[PDB]
Parts: C-alpha cells; sequence; structure tokens
C-alpha cells in the first residue's frame, strides 16, 4: 500500500487530486544531485547533467535529488509514498556531484538547460550564503521566460536581525520556502528575513531514496519541492496561468502564521490558491 | 556548540582537530568556499568552507 506523507495532505495537495489535478504535462525540472530514474515509485521523463565528472543526471550518487523528486512528483500507485503532483513530468539536471555541491557556472548552466528545454518550474532545493551577477542573470532569464522558480530559504537560522536567506532563494525574482513541522511551527535551522516569502513542511518527510529506498529528511531542501508541486498542480488546473499568475496564487492564499521575518506569508494551501479567487485562511 | 567563529581564519587542519573534541561523530565535509550546496539539514555534518590557501574561509557551523 502506498502512504502520503504529511507535508502532502498538510499544504492541502489531495483536494485538488480529488478534484482530477495531478500536475499531468507540466514539466518541472529538479536542479540537484540527479534522480535514482530506476526507483519504481518515479517516472523521470528526461534531463541533462552539468557536472563535468558525472555525466549520468539518472544516477544520484548523493540521495538529495531523489528524494527532492519524490516529494515534487512520487507516483501514485499502490507504492511508497505519493508525491504533491504525481504526474508531473519530472526532469533531472543534475548541477551537484555526490559530496553536494557544485560550482555557479554548473548550476546556472541547468538553469539555462531548463529555459531552453520549456520547463514550467524550476525547484532549487541548494544555495549559497553568496551571490553573484550571473547567478541574479540565470534566475531572472528564466522568470523573464515564464518559468515558476522555487528555491529552499536556507537552513542558518536565526542571526539577530540580519537576513540569513542564501541565494539563489535572496533574488526577488525567485521564490525562497522555510521550513515548518506538521504544527505549523518554524524549524529551528530555517533561514529567516524579509527575502523569505513562504513556508512548507520540512520536517522529518519521507520521500524516495536511491536503490528504492524511502526515508525522512530535514531541511528547506524538503520545503522547496511542496511549493514546486503545488505550483504544477495549480498549472494543472490552470494551464493557461502564467508564473507570475501561479507565485501570486500561492502568495495570495496561505494561511498566515507568525512575523513574516521568520514565517514569511506563512503556510502554502495549494487548494485555496487553485481557485480563481484567493483571499488568506 | 554548533558554530565555530573563532575558526574562520585557521588551517582546515586546525579547524577539523577542533570541531571533532567538541563533537567527535561529527561528519566533517571540507568543500570550496564559494560553491554552492544541497539544503537538508544534517545533526551530524559539519561542512567546512575554505578558500584556496586551504584556510577556513566562513564560519563552521552544524547542518
Ligand atoms: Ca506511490
Ligand atoms: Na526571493
Amino acid at each position: 500500500a502506498q502512504s502520503v506523507p504529511y507535508g502532502v495532505s498538510q499544504i492541502k495537495a489531495p483536494a485538488l487530486h480529488s478534484q482530477g489535478y495531478t500536475g499531468s504535462n507540466v514539466k518541472v525540472a529538479v536542479i540537484d544531485s540527479g534522480i535514482d530514474s530506476s526507483h519504481p515509485d518515479l517516472k523521470v521523463a528526461g534531463g541533462a547533467s552539468m557536472v563535468p565528472s558525472e555525466t549520468n543526471p539518472f544516477q544520484d550518487n548523493n540521495s538529495h535529488g531523489t528524494h527532492v523528486a519524490g516529494t515534487v512528483a512520487a507516483l501514485n500507485n499502490s507504492i511508497g509514498v505519493l508525491g504533491v503532483a504525481p504526474s508531473a513530468s519530472l526532469y533531472a539536471v543534475k548541477v551537484l556531484g555526490a559530496d553536494g555541491s557544485g560550482q555557479y557556472s554548473w548550476i546556472i548552466n541547468g538553469i539555462e538547460w531548463a529555459i531552453a528545454n520549456n520547463m514550467d518550474v524550476i525547484n532549487m532545493s541548494l544555495g549559497g550564503p553568496s551571490g553573484s551577477a550571473a547567478l541574479k542573470a540565470a534566475v531572472d532569464k528564466a522568470v523573464a521566460s515564464g518559468v515558476v522558480v522555487v528555491a529552499a530559504a536556507g537552513n542558518e537560522g536565526t542571526s539577530g536581525s540580519s537576513s540569513t536567506v542564501g541565494y539563489p532563494g535572496k533574488y526577488p525574482s525567485v521564490i525562497a520556502v522555510g521550513a515548518v513541522d506538521s504544527s505549523n511551527q518554524r524549524a529551528s535551522f530555517s533561514s529567516v528575513g524579509p527575502e523569505l516569502d513562504v513556508m512548507a513542511p520540512g520536517v522529518s518527510i519521507q520521500s524516495t531514496l536511491p536503490g528504492n529506498k524511502y526515508g525522512a529528511y530535514n531541511g528547506t531542501s524538503m520545503a522547496s519541492p511542496h511549493v514546486a508541486g503545488a505550483a504544477a498542480l495549480i498549472l494543472s488546473k490552470h494551464p493557461n496561468w502564467t508564473n507570475t499568475q501561479v507565485r501570486s496564487s500561492l502568495e495570495n492564499t496561505t494561511t498566515k502564521l507568525g512575523d513574516s521575518f521568520y514565517y514569511g506569508k506563512g503556510l502554502i494551501n495549494v487548494q485555496a490558491a487553485a481557485q480563481h479567487h484567493h483571499h488568506h485562511h | 556548540k554548533t558554530e565555530w567563529p573563532e575558526l574562520v581564519g585557521k588551517s582546515v587542519e586546525e579547524a577539523k582537530k577542533v570541531i571533532l573534541q567538541d563533537k567527535p561523530a561529527a561528519q566533517i565535509i571540507v568543500l570550496p568556499v564559494g560553491t554552492i550546496v544541497t539544503k537538508e539539514y544534517r545533526i551530524d555534518r559539519v561542512r567546512l568552507f575554505v578558500d584556496r590557501l586551504d584556510n577556513i574561509a566562513q564560519v563552521p557551523r552544524v547542518g
């Protein structure tokens, strides 16, 4: 039997599934460490690797990209977990190696591949404390081209009144996602600052791991793909909505939590986002 | 103890030694400063970001 991880229920994804919308024909690039395409609870539609020494995007030598991918799009069947957008067209864009790191140019190359291949949504469960002009130009280009771009806020916790949101999350064009637990409390590691946009579940998140395994991970990395999957659900119900409209639908319908410095606009609610008329619950 | 600001500007060797005294089961990975990395949170992990001289370039923290 299949299990529905709590975070998928928490953002109200089953309400979209029951309306008949599961992310069909929406192209989501997971820009990450690869995705294990042999996992029976994933279907990978395509991809490319920008990692010079690891040329196969369908081999995930870290595990992280496979876990993130399962939160976006684990298949709806009788096994494993269920993804937020289980019918989405999933693309493995490998820009991080086995050790979980990549050069800025590899990330930029992956973003460029996503634009050239007409991705609808990019998820980036990755970050660093500094930006670059070239990084900012790549994300701004993707957004100008129509792509919904979602990233982890970072796991830097608090630092007084300073923002601790990393890049590319920190760029205005990117939706930066923080992490809450099942009681809607901010995870202590979740980055903070006025650049924090929305929150999603990021504590003890069950998903797919390489070699036909499953496990619970923690991180803003786990929160980001709930939002990238929610964007795919919204586009499957409203295929002509722009990235501008998908982003506002998510921002305008959150359940507000605490102060925006710590919680941004609150927890996403994909049921409310996918309605025509939007308000907070 | 989850951050080591006193280690910035020290050698990667001294930083490893000090972190392992405070956290003997730490999984330490050395990475170049100015890379982008995965954003999962691993309580056992300490990433050390080094400059091209192999000195610590950013405050080490658990995660
Ligand atoms: Ca399944
Ligand atoms: Na942003």
